[PDB]
């Protein structure tokens, strides 16, 4: 028989984190211990807990273990380490593992992203461990100048608000003007600092608002009648503009402004509407190098001074960043795996968006050979899904848009190349799990298709799939899939619950001997999203009739729901704040975006081998028979 | 097509050489000469030759396209551009914790009724929870929005004078696209008012706003009564239950500038001023010849039991900080009201251990002022880490030193950036340090003590290199191993004022070089005597024509001494400086209060003589029967005691026991426009003239003017930072957009301008680097008037040094007397409402008998005198028929005084007789000079001359005016 013994690949300390245990081919009843010792001595038992082998948890069995932060481990030199023995009756397996004790987490939140002097700056600091749950320890908070100066440094434990550190500053009236940062970290680990963002400008009263809304969101560089860009000047009560705008139009060079001086026009501003165009062979001659190609990668920024026609009021505005390309949409294959599996079909995630970044919705894109056609979501993202042959050479992909109305020069095309997986021994025993694309709610229900290819003597071998789930680098779910002999394709089906949010990795693997008479294994991963909601649960709707509009000084009633002992911190915000600076404010996708980059994962699937599959996932492996993965010293995964 | 031609010029340069060029380009309200907008740049000749090239570009261009034009130029594309920022405040800022009562699923449910705000917006409700078994989530936002359709906008002044006379708008807004709407407006009645709504009738008025649209509807409104007064207009829509009402608070300044009066500072010690024992003080009463008729005035006395009390109990008080000062911060070194004083507060309680008297926060409450301070003067810091004065001006040696001065003191109580400060010290020692220790100044001169003047090359960077050498020996331990420079740089500055000591003549630069010697220990020999001899009377280092600067070096003195341990000798230096309180009863600027808060409380410090507290003062108001007493011991409570009296008296202050104190008698009144005629070292011309009309002008502004504004000093230098403290009329706004074009440029004329809130009438603050002592320094800049105004009151233009408070002339400014802005607003019932403040046989006998009534006259008005105020009457009394209060002779001149509301109602005739009577509370003045009040309780009646009597028109009443004036004087009153 194999003894088989899987850790996630970081262990933390003060937590609970699971080790499965698993006998192939057991026979009996078979007594597991599992003890956790300090690296390289052995001089300590950190942990040890115990369970059973048998019939009727198929030898297949659970431990957790919670290794305590002991003063040896704490120490600041070194990446430290412990060594987890589990004794298989008399057979003992034994791993050494890369610990961190992490529970750092700080997020703040601002009441709103842009504030004049004079204002109150309300901000809340929010301190959770590691399991993202409520912690209280003392955080010291610093708020900073942009130039980067404290002038407020406070010190609040969060024991007696259970996590909730809710405070506030009031802004002189006369300070710096710019990007201010409020920091915080905690009293026992100094060196790891949290920060979010706001912006202090000055008072702006305007008694009308002016804006550029151009014709296209881009420019295309050989269109020949140019950029029209409406100019769209209204009262901030409501009502329209007569007037008249002087319009200008520039190149953004990267960092550097060039102001076209041949493109300023007088347009009359009637009803509030007025046009002002950039003709091309202002934009090329104004431009030093007159090249249509030297403008690409370039954006076209327009500033207009609008007046009204008693001379009255100017109110000036401005809108950059409209990109001289000639393709609409940009394709990355940022959110696709980079292995695939020979004769077994390769899901293709094309991520497509559009030049400031926004994702690309309903783009059609087709590939290039094999003639795909998909579309994409609201996401951004399509899933094309390619057949690939029995090869084991790199699959090169080309993906492009083809949406009507947009000529073919001017379609986003991309290249990528997939390699194949590396069986041992050049054997045809292969893996491959199948998963339908839906944006995965808790409550859906998943069906996960186990392909099987292997050898025609070596079929019948194979009784059953050991799968692992892990969500936010732990072991969530492990099971077994059981199969009868000729079952090429083996369905489980997956209640997604609120455990699995954001996003979560399935690990399977089978084990045969095959004609050489070596211990084989077989596996393979996938990496699913779930819709961004919430592991509780919190709305705020009204209390009394849904009216669609309120009067000043009116009561309403509010209806807060929650979870049983969960504090709620509230603020009405004005929303002409809430659409301005978006990248600075608490939304509940960036929650899951922090929880994303701490994974012990850095692939969306497939491996160089058996030991590619457990180490590209956050797995280990140790078994009996000598079969094992490599050693991990860097939580990162590097890039160019 | 002049536009086109004014960037393809502008092209021609790059880089900052561009932003001088455009600078050139642009139009200047004052008119100046391309080569006289050069004389204000101060970026150098690279910069001014780009400008004039440019300037006379298109001066001759435009002047060739408008002499062949017969047969806007807005082009201010910034590149910048400043967005949309303002925004409703936020609220609902709470944390629920009561949510324990769980569902089959564990869900807990608040329910929770709040009030919406005024705003008309759309709210956004924002939750984030944690619970302990769950974990952070944050909610998908909740949307409120607010909309009435209908909503008022009641348009005030930010301030109207009493007896002056507004029209006022409610702006009512309609917005239903296609739905109009007939609302009844109303203005709400008040009785500290005079409108056309009265007491038992409603101004109503039925007006229909048109869909998508606005409608003012104007209301004339003559205040009649001093304070802060609601406006209340309400309306409501017809057939529908909306409505909507808004009160605002109309501020009704009083008439006449308000005048602050030091009428008496002396020192308290009985021990060493008491004449057996007994110290006597008699202060007099005020010069009250420039107060305004009808307002009161208000004597403060102030008694404080040591020197600093005031100045420390007002340091520590955040609203009392800033009235320390009474010229405006808002500039580099006068931002340094929110750390200054209250450093050396804390730092003189530290020292003496004194916080159990007050709250055991108010240690706390002052730690968070230097924190607000520290954040506010970091707005000065430049990019190399040096601080100017102003945002876009070079950096001030004298003020960067300033900065780390106060900065090492503050770093000692709250929490400053070290390496801040020693990047800051390091810009000091290796950019403006020349090898021989002096200190240069390449910023624009801010203190007039900064200049080595004329052929005494002797004196020059004398003052400056002592100033900066106190400031670098107070950061000596904070920059210690972060600068190896500040020893060596130090030791420098140390040995350059000692080997140049015995060429100094001046009393200021003798005292600050001389504690910047005591300081190093080196203010010993003839640098030792040269100090002592310097000083007048042995207690001050004065020098003529100059008050807060001699302050300064009295202080500098003190610190001199008592850093050189010389106890004995600084007694008469502390008395002396104790009694400077010319301003308010303060020390007026910021650099005289600084330094004499710093001299006084370090006197206290280390010599804490004053634990043997026990002053018995007693104060005796001829106005009281009784005379006043407070004692002052060293633990009892607050040290210092105040009284008020509206009576403008002299009173006699005697004072007993031992310890040394400070009486400060300060008359509050509102003084007219005589006093305001001297001036001194300044010069002030000041113009007002409606624009032309081919001026583009706001569209709730009615009118628009063009303000004209010349000053010239009257000094042998150019005066260093001086300020226009310039007042708006009533309804009155200058223009933003000339105060932008005036404060940024390469050309820039105005340092900074700011709009003064909280003050007596819409004031206008215009910071100067110089005035020029050579030529006159003009500006001119539109100001637009916002709604017709009945009566309108001058507006006052006063001119300052910043540093010297003496050196001041204040000049006031009216429109034409043909602008048809004296004409009353009002129609005839308000007219006649407005008219009561200003003023039948047996009906004479009894209006003349009634209880009150002190004289009656029969008088002829020979002159009036129409002022912007008050209109004078000089009247020769022909006949006493009562005689009053006042000993009045036949035949001998009196003043009567009435409002200007009061020359339509009066309408008198120069050269006519007049029945005159009125009451004694009217009477003003001390003999031998009373004027005469027309007030409400008095009485003016024509009386016709003798040619006139034998009409028959007149006849019936020259008959009962001869009647009541036998029947006054043989038989007088009725007992
Ligand atoms: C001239 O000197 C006097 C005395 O130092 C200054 O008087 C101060 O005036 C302000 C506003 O007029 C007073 O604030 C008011 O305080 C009362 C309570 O006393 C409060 O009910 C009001 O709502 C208001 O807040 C302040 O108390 C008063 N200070 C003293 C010591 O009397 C005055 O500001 C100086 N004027 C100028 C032009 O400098």
């Amino acid at each position: 028989p194999m003894y088989s013994m899987i850790t996630p690949n970081i262990l933390r300390l003060e937590s609970e984190e699971t080790v499965v245990l698993e006998a192939h081919g057991g026979q009996g009843t078979i007594q597991v211990s599992v003890t956790v010792h300090d690296f390289p001595a052995k001089k300590q038992v950190l942990s040890n807990e115990n369970t059973q082998l048998n019939s009727n948890n198929g030898y297949l069995s659970t431990v957790t273990i919670k290794i305590p932060a002991s003063k040896e481990l704490k120490s600041d030199k070194g990446h430290k380490f412990v060594t987890v023995v589990a004794t298989f009756g008399n057979v003992q397996v034994e791993k050494v593992v890369l610990i961190s004790l992490q529970s750092g987490y700080l997020f703040i939140q601002t009441d709103k992203t842009i504030y004049t002097p004079g204002s109150t700056v309300l901000y809340r600091v929010f301190t959770v461990d590691h399991k993202l749950l409520p912690v209280g320890q003392t955080v010291f908070i610093t708020i900073e100048t942009p130039d980067g100066i404290p002038v407020k440094r406070d010190s609040k434990s969060s024991q007696n608000q259970f996590g909730i550190l809710t405070l506030s500053w009031n802004i002189p009236e006369l300070v710096n003007m710019g990007v201010w940062k409020i920091k915080a970290y905690y009293e026992d680990s100094p060196q790891q600092v949290f920060s979010a963002e706001f912006e202090v400008k000055e008072y702006v009263l305007p008694s009308f608002e002016v804006q550029l809304e151009p014709e296209e969101k881009f420019y295309y560089i050989d269109d020949p009648d140019g950029l029209k860009v409406n100019i769209i000047a209204r009262f901030l009560y409501g009502e329209q503009v007569d007037g008249t705008a002087f319009v200008i139009f520039g190149v953004q060079d990267g960092d550097r402004r060039i102001s076209l001086t041949h493109s300023l026009t007088r347009v009359p501003i009637n009803d509030g509407n007025g046009e002002a165009i950039l003709k091309r062979q202002v934009l090329l001659n104004g431009v030093q190098p007159s090249r249509a190609d030297a403008l690409v990668g370039k954006s076209i920024y327009v500033s207009a001074t609008v007046i009204l026609q008693s001379g009255s009021d100017m109110v000036e505005a401005e809108r950059t960043g409209i990109p001289i390309v000639t393709s609409p949409y940009q394709i990355h294959f940022t959110k696709t795996p980079k292995f695939f599996k020979p004769a077994m079909p390769f899901d293709l995630m094309v991520y497509v968006t559009n030049p400031d970044g926004s994702p690309a919705r309903h783009i059609p894109v087709v590939t290039q050979g094999s003639n795909v056609q998909s579309l994409t979501q609201d996401d951004g993202v399509a899933k094309l899904s390619i057949n690939t042959q029995n090869k084991r050479d790199p699959l090169t992909i080309t993906v492009r848009t083809k949406k009507d109305n947009i000529p073919e020069g001017r379609q986003a095309t991309r290249t990528m190349q997939a390699l194949p997986y590396n069986t041992q021994g050049n054997s045809n025993n292969y893996l491959h799990l199948s998963v339908p694309r839906v944006e995965l709610k808790p409550g859906e229900t998943l069906n996960v298709n186990f392909h099987l290819r292997t050898d025609p003597g070596e079929q019948a071998k194979i009784r059953y799939y050991t799968y692992m789930i892990m969500n936010k680098g732990k072991l969530l779910k492990v099971g077994r899939q059981y199969r009868e002999p000729g079952q090429d394709l083996v369905v489980l089906p997956l209640t997604i619950t609120s455990d699995f949010i954001p996003s979560f990795r399935l690990v399977a693997y089978y084990t045969l001997i095959n004609a050489k008479g070596q211990r084989e294994v077989v596996a393979d991963s996938v990496w699913v999203d779930v819709k961004d909601s919430c592991m509780g649960t919190l709305v705020v709707k009204n209390g009394g009739k849904e009216e669609k509009h309120h009067r000043p000084g009116q009561q309403i009633t509010l209806k807060i729901e929650a979870d049983q002992g969960a504090r709620v911190g509230l603020v009405a915000v004005d929303k002409g704040v809430f659409v301005l600076n978006k990248k600075n404010k608490l939304t509940q996708r960036k929650i899951w975006d922090v929880v994303e980059k701490a994974d012990i994962g850095c692939t969306p699937g497939s491996g160089r081998n058996y030991a590619g599959v457990f180490t590209d996932a956050g797995l280990t492996l140790k078994t009996s028979q000598g079969l094992e993965t490599q050693q991990r010293a860097d939580p990162q995964c590097p890039q160019p | 097509q002049l536009m086109e031609k004014r960037m393809d010029k502008a092209g021609q340069y790059s880089s900052d050489l561009r932003k001088c060029c455009e600078d050139g380009m642009r139009d200047n309200p004052m008119k100046f000469p391309c080569q006289r907008r050069a004389q204000f740049i101060l970026q150098g000749d690279a910069c001014v030759k780009a400008f004039l090239d440019c300037c006379e570009y298109i001066t001759q261009l435009r002047q060739q396209h408008s002499r062949d034009g017969a047969l806007d130029d807005d082009i201010i594309p910034e590149e910048d551009i400043i967005s949309r920022s303002q925004f409703p405040e936020s609220w609902l800022w709470t944390v629920i914790e009561d949510l324990k009562q769980a569902d089959k699923n564990g869900i807990s449910t608040k329910l929770m009724n709040v009030f919406l705000k005024d705003s008309i917006t759309t709210w956004e409700i924002l939750a984030v929870s944690l619970s302990d078994k769950k974990g952070i989530c944050v909610a998908d936002p909740y949307e409120v929005t607010v909309m009435q359709d209908f909503f008022i906008d009641l348009r005030l002044p930010y301030s109207v004078v009493r007896n002056e006379q507004v029209e006022i708008r409610a702006i009512l807004y309609n917005y239903r696209e296609a739905e109009n709407l007939k609302v009844r407006v109303e203005l709400l009645y008040n009785p500290a008012f005079c409108s056309l709504a009265t007491a038992k009738k409603r101004h109503q008025q039925t007006i229909t706003i048109p869909a998508r649209s606005s409608v003012a509807v104007p209301y004339v409104i003559v205040p009649l009564k001093i304070g802060l007064h609601e406006v209340e207009v309400k309306a409501a829509v017809y057939n529908h239950f909306i409505s909507d009402g808004v009160k605002k608070t109309l501020k009704v300044v009083p008439e006449g500038v308000r005048v602050n009066k030091t009428v008496a500072v002396r020192t308290l010690n009985p021990e060493h001023l008491g004449q057996g024992g007994v110290q006597r003080e008699e202060v007099p009463a005020a010069d009250l010849s420039d107060q305004v008729p009808d307002t009161e005035s208000e004597t403060k006395i102030l008694l404080q039991g040591t020197p600093v009390a005031q100045m420390t109990e007002d340091a520590i008080d955040g609203e009392r900080l800033k009235h320390l000062i009474q010229t405006p911060s808002g500039c580099g070194e006068q931002n340094m009201i929110g750390m200054t004083p209250t450093v050396i507060a804390v730092h003189y309680l530290d020292s003496t251990d004194q916080w159990e008297k007050f709250g055991l926060e108010k240690r706390q409450e002052s730690l968070e002022l230097i924190r607000k301070g520290y954040t506010q003067q970091l707005a000065f810091r430049q990019k190399s880490s040096a601080y100017a004065a102003f945002q876009y001006r070079p950096p001030s040696t004298w003020l960067t030193a300033y900065v780390v001065k106060v900065f090492a003191l503050a770093a000692n109580l709250i929490a400053i950036d070290s390496k801040d400060l020693c990047e800051t010290v390091k810009w000091l020692i290796l950019e403006k340090q020349k090898p021989d220790g002096i200190f240069q100044e390449d910023g624009p001169v801010i203190h007039q003590e900064m200049i080595g003047g004329f052929r005494d090359t002797r004196e020059k960077d004398v003052s400056l290199t002592a100033f900066v050498l106190i400031a670098l020996h107070e950061a000596k331990d904070i920059c210690e191993a972060q600068v190896n420079s500040l020893g060596r740089s130090i030791a420098k500055a140390g040995d350059f004022l000692e080997n140049h000591y015995r060429e100094l003549r001046r009393p200021y630069t003798v005292a600050i070089a001389a504690y910047a010697l005591a300081l190093l220990g080196k203010l010993e020999g003839d640098r030792l005597t040269k100090f002592l001899n310097t000083a007048k009377e042995k207690n001050r280092w004065e020098e003529p024509n100059q008050k807060l600067y001699n302050v300064e070096a009295t202080s500098y003195a003190l610190l001199a001494l008592l850093a050189r341990k010389d106890y004995d000798t600084t007694p008469p230096v502390v008395r002396w400086l104790n009694e400077q309180r010319y301003y308010g009863g303060g020390y007026g600027s910021t650099q005289a209060t600084f330094m004499v808060f710093q001299a006084l409380a370090q006197y206290q410090k280390d010599v804490p003589d004053h634990k043997e507290l026990n002053l018995d003062v007693s104060i005796q108001l001829p106005s009281r029967n009784s005379a006043v007493r407070h004692r002052i011991l060293w633990e009892s409570a607050s040290l210092l005691r105040s009284e008020e009296t509206k009576e403008n008296e002299r009173f006699t202050v005697k004072a007993e026991g031992k310890g040394q104190g400070t009486l400060s008698v300060v008359t509050v009144y509102h003084a007219k426009l005589k006093g305001k005629v001297s001036c001194k070292k300044f010069d002030l011309r000041v113009s007002i003239r409606p624009a032309p009309e081919t001026v583009k002008k706001p569209q709730d502004a009615k009118g628009s003017m063009i303000l004209d504004i010349c000053t010239k000093y009257l000094g042998d230098q150019d005066a260093t930072m001086s300020i226009l403290d310039i007042s708006m009329m009533t309804g009155f706004s200058p223009d933003v957009e000339d105060l932008k074009t005036l404060s940024t440029g390469v050309d820039r004329y105005i340092s900074k301008y700011e709009m003064n809130r909280d003050s007596n009438k819409n004031t206008l603050i215009i910071y100067l680097d110089k005035v020029s002592h050579t030529v006159e320094d003009c500006l001119s800049f539109k100001v637009h008037q916002y709604f017709n105004v009945g009566l309108i009151q001058p507006g006052a233009v006063k001119v300052y040094s910043y540093y010297n408070l003496d050196e001041t002339c204040i000049r006031f400014y009216h429109p034409d007397k043909e602008d048809g802005m004296l004409s009353k607003l009002c129609h005839k019932d308000t007219c006649r409402c407005a008219e009561e403040n200003c003023f039948t046989l047996e009906d004479r006998l009894d209006k003349a008998c009634e209880p009150g009534v002190d004289y009656v006259y029969k008088t002829r008005l020979i002159q009036k005198k129409l002022e912007d105020d008050f209109d004078e009457y000089i009247m020769v009394i022909e006949n006493i028929i009562k005689s009053g209060s006042d000993e009045v002779q036949v035949k001998q001149e009196r003043k009567f005084i009435s409002h200007i509301k009061c020359r339509e109602a009066l309408k008198l005739k120069e050269g006519a007789h007049y029945l005159v009577w009125g009451v004694s509370s009217d009477l003003w003045g001390e003999k031998p000079k009373i004027s005469y009040i027309i007030g409400k309780d008095t009485w003016v009646e024509l009386w016709p001359e003798a040619e006139e009597c034998q009409d028959e028109e007149n006849q019936k009443q020259c008959e009962d005016l001869a009647n009541f004036t036998e029947n006054m004087v043989v038989f007088g009153c009725p007992n």
